[PDB]
């Protein structure tokens, strides 16, 4: 289960003082304007949907948004405790926050986040209550944040600002010569609830040993780390099922003797992986589950669609090398992939758009740019 | 000045781990589980045991038994008297091994968090001790558990190590490998005592050969001596330093302490150096350091040990196992056993040290490479290799597989590293650090363990990592370390290994089809009904040096101990053989550490196998052996008649003397191609004392009655 957090908030913004506010009272206690936002979503979309701010994508209206850049912005809202019973574990997801930020579920601070490029996952079973629970993030000014670290000479004069370099965030953000000055900040992605069995995989990592397209042949190895209790040891089993089209293609079970297995497949009648021209992308439902072997409960499934491909990167000044992709040496069209978007929140709605843009053009290959 | 020992008798309460790990004594009291007496040193499965909860591991397929426990708790709890103390002095309570992830609390008092089963664990409970009985609870957790708490990388899963070894500082092998079952167990597998020191106290003696010339009876050996030492005490305390042999005394040096850390030069006399087994004696002094007051003449502390006079220098030659070594500025000839794990229960590793190394003396070991996957043997292992002259080639306690490249796991591997390099960087015998790795990328062997060794052992080199067949006869490893083959035990080891039931190897009576019982001690490490796997390389060595199966059990004995004694005895005839080139062979098992089928030359209780005395007999200081004919003698001495004959016809192939060069190889002459499978017999004498030997020649497959006899017409061996 995984019941989403998306859709309107309370968002309240307000100049940081000296003191950044990190605390629900004193983000309460302040002066500031209340509006309702939209998450996933960026703090300039809830300005305009409010008419705070202009559109700054006509005319020289992108300067007006420089003020906020030393804004604090206080989301708020409440959310229903999901059934869990006694073993399982509650977390909340975070898909990306912009950037420094406080979270605080019923009052109690349950992580500090510092990056708004990953994920941030916080276990929040004891704090939540039963009934009406509270989710408060706080978030401060990233420019701001720069100003806590000492600099280098080499880190200062890049085209890169000097306020991106002691933090983690998208340089472009900071201004560049392709995208403006848009800092922004928000829960830019999903924020969800996911709950976790206390059998319940960790990673499912797919890698492609050897392939044999010819042969229609390829060694695929599954590298699975699992939270599995020792009172749950010898009970439980793996199934490993790569299918494509409704058609399965194999099925193995193997007991739960470890905690981490590496289990090598032998596909057989397989096609390989390849980009655009050099053959047809080959995709194969990859679907793992930890199942008990009495009761039949399936307690964690991890679905993907993995491609038998290798890769090789052949060297001999700046360019000497070549791409060996199954084997044969390809030859690489394509572009650079830069931000879809300076509110990254609509990313999400850009990229089926701009990726319709490479498949037109036929590119083999995409830079995502720095 | 005092050392109370808190071993004996302790209360172990153990139950199962809850899904919180328990942690305070008031969690660990208000569990509801089993109590029963516990023995300190001791495992916890020795404390069951001894209740009658669990049957013996050590017979059929019990092992799989003790499956359930990897995830309980123990909970030691005892109570001792607590020693006077003065003003200055310090209390240290002193564990020799906590196995592994424990909680000590003295009078309720966390004092420390072991979380390391290979090292010593000192704690100073001066302050929170108190008057009368004074408790001391360890509250042990689930080793397989604690994997969990952490994310491993892609090279870390897969290997033959377990994942469950990877992130943990444990032996490799108490969870399963190919010579050693999966036992983990837990509780003070070592001594537990109550240290008192005084405020002035030897922190460190660490002492180092500079330069030794064995031939004038010179030596300079150097001290760097830290001690705690109050600044009121400064001009006021005299290091005493002391060297004796036998009684008699060589030198006393005294020097009044103007610094906490000195460095004493000794330019000795008349003193001797220490030589590995074969190329000299095993020269030991006892050097002893005390802290005098200058005035009143009162010894606040002393360390005494028995060092050697010894150099070491590994000379490799890479692309152009490529290496020699070369102690005291001599290329000496490397021949000896891996130590593996003396017990799967490791409290007991002590009562066998005293057994098994004697079974080095008798092999005539020169070295010894203690395996990365065994606990690290304690100080009297080493006293014991400095007392016979076995040189030790120390690895690192890590698998086969790589480990963490992290922050995390480099920091609790250097707190290792530092603990075990100072305790053991002052016996003769040690000669070599190694990682037992696979790579030059790697910063666990090319960075964390190298750094340790550049600081705190800048003296002993540092590495980060049928049977004729052209795989071993031709194979250019100059120095070879994992050298094997397999053998079945003997009877009287069967019978105790196995129920009565199932004694007999093969299943419903099919040959080459093993039953589950000898599948199990096969080293199976869970519980995987299969046929076939490791058991199957008995019988193909069987089949091919002798034709078929034996479906006579003690007819199949006699043939798997034969196919082992041939094919090593032939590899170290084959590396003393091209010894100027040869650097050394270290075969492996000499003494296994569990009631299982192995690759070792003997078995857990002691019943020494037939390629015992069959290596033996080409281990001799002074030996001479056959190789594919090429009648030769090899020399592993700095010291400078032989009769070829077959046993059936009984025509003497050569006679005549020989001129054996020291420390050299010295071919003696071609021997003609006698046809016909057959033996020869190799009887050679030097200084009064006969040595016998053989060497069969011809082509398997052969016959086990005829071989069976031609040995018993031999008259050496059974």
């Amino acid at each position: 289960s995984e019941q989403s957090l998306n859709g309107r908030w309370t968002l309240k913004f307000f100049p940081q003082p000296a003191v950044p506010v990190m605390t629900i009272e004193g983000a309460e206690a302040a002066n500031g304007i209340v509006v309702d936002a939209v998450v996933p979503g960026n703090v300039e979309i809830d300005m305009e949907a409010a008419g705070l701010v202009e559109d700054p994508m006509v005319g020289n209206n992108i300067y007006k948004l420089r003020p906020y850049e030393g804004y604090q912005w206080y989301y708020s809202r409440t959310f229903a405790a999901p059934v869990v019973t006694e073993g399982q574990r509650l977390v909340l997801h975070f898909g990306g926050i912009d950037t420094f930020a406080e979270v605080y579920v019923n009052g109690i601070k349950v992580g500090s986040a510092d990056n708004m490029l990953i994920e941030h996952d916080y276990d929040i079973t004891s704090v939540v209550k039963e009934g009406e629970n509270r989710l408060d993030v706080i978030i401060r000014s990233s420019v701001m944040e720069a100003q806590n670290h000492f600099l280098g000479t080499l880190s200062i004069g890049n085209f890169s600002n000097e306020e991106s370099a002691p933090v983690r965030r998208a340089p472009s953000t900071y201004g560049w010569d392709i995208m403006p000055r848009l800092v922004s900040a928000g829960l830019w992605r999903d924020v969800t609830l996911r709950v976790e069995n206390p059998v319940t995989i960790v990673d499912a990592n797919w890698v492609t040993l050897s392939v044999n397209p010819k042969a229609r042949e390829a060694s695929e190895s599954l590298y699975l780390q699992t939270r599995l209790p020792f009172e749950m040891h010898d009970k439980v089993k793996a199934v490993i099922t790569i299918s494509r089209d409704g058609r399965q293609i194999l099925r193995k079970e193997a007991l739960m003797r470890k905690f981490a297995n590496l289990f090598t497949l032998n596909l057989s009648g397989v096609d390989a992986w390849w980009p655009r021209g050099y053959g047809e992308p080959a995709l194969y439902t990859a679907e793992v589950s930890l199942v008990d072997v009495t009761s039949g409960k399936i307690y964690d499934t991890k679905t993907s669609k993995i491609g038998f491909r290798t890769v090789k990167l052949e060297l001999d000044q700046p360019g000497q090398f070549q791409f060996i992709i199954n084997g044969e040496p390809v030859f690489a069209k394509g572009t650079n992939w830069v931000p879809l978007d300076a509110l990254h929140s609509r990313d999400a709605s850009h990229v089926e758009e701009a990726v319709q843009l490479m498949v037109e053009m036929n590119c083999n290959i995409v830079r995502c740019w720095g | 000045v005092s050392e109370q020992s808190l071993n004996g008798r302790w209360t172990l309460k153990f139950f199962p781990q809850p899904a919180v790990p328990v942690m305070t004594i008031e969690g660990a009291e208000a569990a509801n589980g089993i109590v029963v007496d516990a023995v300190v040193p001791g495992n916890v499965e020795i404390d069951m045991e001894a209740a009658g909860l669990v049957e013996d591991p050590m017979v059929g397929n019990n092992i799989y038994k003790l499956r359930p426990y990897e995830g309980y708790q123990w909970y030691y709890s005892r109570t001792f008297a607590a020693p006077v103390v003065t003003e200055g002095q310090r209390l240290v309570l002193h564990f020799g091994g906590i196995d592994t992830f424990a909680e000590v609390y003295v009078n309720g008092i966390k004092v420390g968090s072991a979380d390391n089963m290979l090292i010593e664990h000192d704690y100073d409970i001066t302050s929170v001790v108190k008057e009368g009985e004074n408790r001391l609870d360890v509250i042990i957790r689930s080793s397989v558990m604690e994997a969990q708490n952490h994310f491993l990388g892609t090279l870390s899963i897969g290997n033959f190590s377990n994942e469950e070894s990877a992130p943990v500082r444990r032996a490799p092998s108490t969870y399963g490998w190919d010579i050693m079952p999966r036992l983990v167990s837990a509780g003070l597998w070592r001594d537990v005592t109550l240290r008192v020191e005084n405020p002035v106290t030897i922190v460190d003696a660490n002492w180092v050969t500079l330069s030794v010339n064995p031939k004038a009876r010179e030596a300079s050996e150097s001290l760097y001596l830290q001690t705690r030492l109050p600044f009121e005490m400064h001009d006021k305390v005299k290091a005493v330093i002391t060297i004796s042999r036998d009684g008699r005394q060589i030198l006393r040096k005294e020097a009044l302490m103007r610094k906490f850390a000195n460095l004493f030069t000794l330019n000795l006399s008349g003193v001797d150096a220490w030589w590995p087994r074969g190329y000299g004696e095993p020269a030991l002094y006892t050097a002893e350091v005390s802290l005098v007051d200058v005035t009143s003449g009162k010894i606040y502390d002393t360390k005494t040990s028995k060092i050697g006079f010894r150099t070491v220098k590994l000379e490799l030659d890479e692309v152009n196992g490529q290496f020699q070594f070369i102690i005291n500025g001599e290329p000496v000839f490397a021949k000896g056993t891996n130590w593996v794990p003396l017990d799967a229960l490791h409290s007991r590793d002590a009562s066998h040290v005293e057994e098994a190394v004697q079974l080095m003396v008798e092999m005539n070991c020169n070295i010894v490479r203690c395996w990365g996957g065994n606990v690290y043997e304690d100080t009297h292992f080493f006293e014991l290799c400095d007392k016979y002259g076995i040189m030790v080639w120390q690895d690192f306690a890590m698998g086969c597989g790589n480990y963490s490249q992290r922050d995390n796991f480099a920091a609790a591997l250097e707190k290792e590293a530092i603990s075990v390099v100072v305790k053991l960087r002052n016996h003769p015998s040690l000669i070599l650090w190694s990682g037992n790795n696979a790579p030059n990328n790697d910063r666990v062997s090319r960075q964390v363990l190298s750094r340790v060794i550049y600081e705190f052992d800048p003296t002993r080199p540092y590495l980060p990592s049928y049977y004729k067949d052209p795989f071993y006869t031709e194979n250019p490893s100059q120095f070879v370390s994992e050298i094997g083959y397999h053998g079945c035990p003997n009877r009287e080891t069967l019978e105790r290994m196995f129920s009565p039931d199932s004694v007999n190897p093969w299943q419903n009576g099919v040959v080459g089809m093993w039953n589950d019982e000898w599948q199990t001690k096969a080293n199976r490490i869970y519980d995987d009904k299969f046929q076939g796997g490791r058991n199957d390389l008995m019988t193909n060595q069987v089949r091919i040096i002798f034709g078929e199966v034996p479906a006579d059990l003690d007819d199949f004995i006699f043939a798997s101990q034969s196919v082992q004694a041939e094919a090593m005895k032939f590899f170290v005839e084959l590396w003393r053989g091209r010894r100027p080139y040869r650097t050394g062979i270290i075969w492996w098992n000499i003494r296994d550490g569990w009631p299982l089928l192995s690759d070792a030359i003997s078995d857990y209780w002691g019943g020494k196998k037939q390629a015992f005395y069959y290596m033996q007999n080409v281990h001799h200081d002074v030996c001479c052996l056959i190789n594919p004919y090429m009648l030769k003698v090899d020399n592993n001495t700095l010291k400078d008649v032989v009769e070829v004959k077959d046993v059936a016809s009984g025509k003497q192939v050569f006679k005549g003397k020989f001129v054996s060069k020291a420390n050299q190889m010295s071919e003696i002459a071609t021997l003609p191609m006698q046809k016909g499978q057959g033996m020869l017999v190799i009887s050679y004498r030097i200084e009064g004392n006969e040595y016998f030997n053989h060497y069969l020649y011809g082509e398997p497959p052969y016959k086990l009655d005829q071989y069976r006899k031609w040995v018993k017409k031999c008259g050496i061996y059974e």
